[PDB]
């Protein structure tokens, strides 16, 4: 199969505010794709969707063949062994320190011997970079090292599809670059196919091999970073550089601006 | 899904998947596995995963434990790929 | 509408998948130990010290009751039997609903907001059977134990009142009459109430932390919803329980 | 060290600048109204309903006490006078410490974390005199009122027990004896306790929300610290108060 | 006086982790300066410092002449009438809706007539842009509109020094651009002299007229955006583009990496 | 710090600081202030602030209230500066 996951035509409603509509996406294996759009448009919802943790209203999301929804809710766990979200804010377990906070999926799945697992975790930590931070608690690390250790623990099981929920968000350019180098070197080293859903364009497009762009209720553009950078499309041209005013309104809708100053004009 | 290893005198010929799962049946008797081993050739090793790297590292430690310069033959591109990724020093992998 | 049936259906569901399943034991026992320590062992001072005063009050206040009827010997019979039938399983239920009936939803609700829960759910390990259940069974086996500790220390405080403050009864207080007070059926009736209160508290103390809108103003309002329901239903079920336990 | 003297010095300081200052009135009265509504009026059901059950229990449970001594007329004298001397200012103090003794620190602690407080402090309007004080005076004038509502509804529930469940005493219950129960000194002694408990609760219910380490795991642990101290000190001061109020 | 606020030589200790050390800064009037550094280095502390809400250990911070510390703690309020922090996360008052949430400093200070104040607030809202959002509650707006309405209320009193605590942080480039245009047009329209403390360089340097850059315990560089972009300095060159590895370590300190894998090597 | 205004027949000559503070003494009698006013010249107006703009806007509303095309003479650069900033439409400011 050419792609790793095909979201054929998903419309997700989320009650009364229909989030997605007949959206179409195709993450290919080996390619570190990305999807970007307005902030809080619900793309994290799209991620948590590809994880089965929420079901689509009417659509076929096919991870590596079979459908995510058509799963045994334990067969779902079997296949989800081949995924790992990298949520922002770390999502480290506050109780166990990083070392154990990394080992968790191992001890959960592998039958690994104790001194073997210790070294594998002490190795993934150096991989991501915060090896010396094994003993430290998650409530003690920074906001960047938190995401980094979360990444390290996320690569365990070599998930072959590790999606990033806006990792470089609220991050200085040094940590931003550490992140954009880590998740690049990974795909360029492992066979991992990261799906970075984010909205920091000058950072994402640096490594994104095939990006998608979604307006409020659908995807509007995709392609390569270069073939996207040169897109002549208002909704797209706006987001791609923040012209701050276009088809997305800069001014919130209001009435006439005149009596607003002159009640009983 | 499979793993099979033989001490061929000087060469430790293991072959298979070398992941966290198929790894246990080798990890125990590692001592006699590296009994009189001079080098290990990971030739018919289909793929390799992190746990496999860890165990191999321990095996190298043993190869040096009695005291012996070990080497790794038939190694894979992916192995040294991870070895760069995991930033493993070339005094423990060679 | 929402709370009418949807919220309660969801609250029952989130539990019906929280205990019954794979019988995995040697995996949760280490987690169960630490949930017991946090919820029960740490909260000890919340019912040790607070057991003293509510005892000593019932002592000193109860003292000046039967002293009006000059029956100072019945003190334990009026003190202990009181805090052993009603005041134990309710006051040490509200102190619990505070130290661990709240801190839980403000600990597991925090997870759902910092996304430890969805990340757990992302590994094949289910978050319910692995995070809800160790806490649930820490609660429903600490609370009735907490109540026993509470009643014991409350009796000791009542003693210090009716003995140390007033050197009035030494064994005539307890070693004489509490024989007619310490019977089995009483501790049975108290422990049934304590168990039902553990069930209820550390159920809604853990349905909010799972039904909390994940934001720093969601978990804080949810902690309030816990300390509200975990006294509303606590007293309600206390009333119904004591009705069906003594109105015979 | 920290709690030894620094924390308590800071807790006293943050209040000594929270009331005494410019006597501004017509500015806070609108704020005081809404703080009263949130803290006191909204929390009504937390002590209305919960007043019922703790009454009815003391009824039904108290019923099967003097019925053993066949003095069923003294019911109000044992029911009301009880929940009017001790159970009112403590049970409606813990229910308060829940609905408004917690929600406050989880409302004003949230400010210090979402930085509404520092931003207020940035305008010349001081945050203490403008946010702490309206809440403080909503508390110390709602809690004693809450206790009165609580005792009234508790007496009504005890009635429904000793009257409706058992048609045993109509006026012989209250209209006959509670005359010898409703005296002034009793409500005085209850209101003093209620006022001191308002002071204490809605003081530490508001020192945490001001001393809370501003993070979603700071305000949640602080809400717990409030429902802990706002029962530890509640019962402690209840003991000391009833000692100095009846041990004469 | 040439500058608006002179932080001559501030060392702030914050207990056992000395945040600042003998730092030197000079915000000039009319110039929308900025300060940038590592995330969580405590620059927000520097802001809350220039607001008097915390005192420096040993230093002279002079807002428009007199010292911030040498103030009557009510004279401090008098002068603080000439400031407004624009904190991230909005810091709107959760209770009162935006309209009132904007009016607050007015009703607090001016003796403004009711229909006059209504129009002035309904005007500042259009200024920032969210005029139609007067009736809406702060818990209802987005994370961007929150900062925007907070800005609108912050410009009331025309504070002449309105410092921004990392406003475009965790913000898509469209809202990022709306923000970077608003706080630019303001200084180019009012006499406001914004002090943007932030760490989103490709955004801040677009409008920053005189930036400062601080390492862990001092400021290392300043100047103009262009004269800073071309700085050959390791600690600076690192942050300015996120080379992800330099004088700031990418790898957390640890020991020997060897026995770490081989306990009892 | 000061504000002084005179109806000079057709011209409403106000002069001063025109901020939120000095504004009240004008805001009340706005009616007689715009009694028979044809235009307003904000000539000797040292500076201008937002509240001043608001009041001036109301004054224009009154100038049109009885029904009369008003104009603004001697206006300042800063006034129209804010007028762009506050995005005030040119049907209420002119």
């Amino acid at each position: 199969v050419a792609n790793l996951v095909d979201m054929r035509d998903v419309s997700f409603t989320r009650g009364n505010r229909c989030i997605f509509d007949n959206i179409s996406l195709t993450v290919p294996r080996g390619k570190i794709t990305a999807i970007m759009g307005p902030s809080g448009i619900g793309k994290t919802t799209l991620l948590r969707l590809i994880g089965g943790q929420i079901a689509p209203d009417h659509g076929e999301i096919l991870f590596d063949g079979e459908n995510i929804p058509a799963m045994s809710r334990s067969r779902l766990y079997t296949v989800r062994k081949r995924m790992s979200m990298l949520f922002q804010s770390g999502a480290l377990f506050t109780d166990m320190n990083v070392f154990d906070n990394v080992a968790y999926p191992l001890r959960e799945h592998t039958q690994l011997p104790a001194p073997l697992l210790h070294s594998t975790v002490m190795m993934k930590l150096e991989a991501v970079g915060l090896r010396g931070a094994a003993k430290l608690m998650p409530s003690e690390l920074s906001g960047g090292m938190a995401r980094r250790a979360a990444l390290a623990r996320a690569i365990a099981l070599e998930p072959d599809l590790i999606m990033f929920d806006e990792p470089f968000v609220g991050q200085d350019p040094i940590t931003m670059g550490v992140l954009v180098k880590l998740i690049s070197e990974l795909n360029s080293a492992l066979g991992v196919t990261c799906v970075v859903v984010s909205h920091d364009v000058p950072e994402v497009l640096s490594i994104a091999d095939h990006a998608w762009i979604l307006a409020d209720k659908k995807i509007v553009a995709h392609g390569s970073a270069q073939a996207l950078q040169a897109n002549p499309d208002p909704r797209v041209r706006q987001f791609l550089d923040g012209i701050a005013d276009g088809p997305v309104p800069f001014r919130y809708p209001a009435g006439d601006y005149h009596a607003d100053l002159l009640p009983g004009s | 899904e499979s793993l099979s290893w033989m001490q061929t005198g000087d060469t430790l010929a293991l072959s298979g998947e070398l992941d966290q799962d198929v790894l246990l049946p080798l990890w125990e008797m590692r001592e006699e596995a590296v009994k009189g081993i001079t080098c290990i050739d990971l030739s018919r090793v289909s793929r390799v995963d992190t746990g496999g790297l860890a165990l191999l590292l321990h095996l190298i430690d043993l190869a040096k434990k009695q005291g012996n310069n070990v080497t790794l033959q038939g190694v894979n591109d992916k192995v040294y790929t991870l070895a760069k990724l995991y930033n493993l020093p070339a005094d423990v992998l060679p | 509408g929402i709370k009418t049936l949807r919220t309660f259906g969801r609250a029952g569901l989130m539990l019906f998948n929280a205990l019954v399943g794979k019988p995995e034991f040697r995996k949760h026992a280490p987690l169960l130990v630490r949930q017991l320590y946090n919820v029960g062992v740490l909260s000890m001072l919340i019912i040790v010290v607070s057991g003293v005063f509510i005892g000593m009050v019932l002592g000193l206040q109860g003292y000046l009751v039967l002293t009006t009827y000059s029956a100072e010997t019945s003190l334990g019979m009026l003190v202990a039997l009181s805090l052993l039938r009603e005041l134990g399983p309710v006051v040490a239920a509200l102190l619990f609903a505070g130290r661990a009936g709240s801190a839980l939803t403000a600990e597991i609700g925090l997870m759902r907001a910092t996304e430890q829960l969805s990340s757990m759910e992302m590994m094949a390990v289910d978050p319910l059977r692995r995070v809800i259940s160790p806490r649930f069974w820490a609660g429903v086996i600490s609370l009735p134990l907490l109540t026993v500790i509470f009643v014991a220390v409350g009796i000791w405080g009542g003693s210090l009142v009716g003995v140390s403050w007033k050197g009035i009864d030494s064994g005539f207080f307890w070693s004489a009459m509490q024989n007619a007070v310490d019977w089995r059926m009483d501790l049975v009736n108290c422990l049934i109430k304590s168990v039902v209160f553990a069930i209820t508290v550390t159920w809604i103390s853990l349905f909010n932390g799972y039904d909390a809108i994940p934001t720093s103003a969601g978990i804080s309002r949810a902690t309030t919803r816990t300390v509200v329901h975990s006294s509303l239903a606590v007293l309600g079920l206390d009333f119904v329980l004591t009705a069906l336990m003594f109105g015979n």
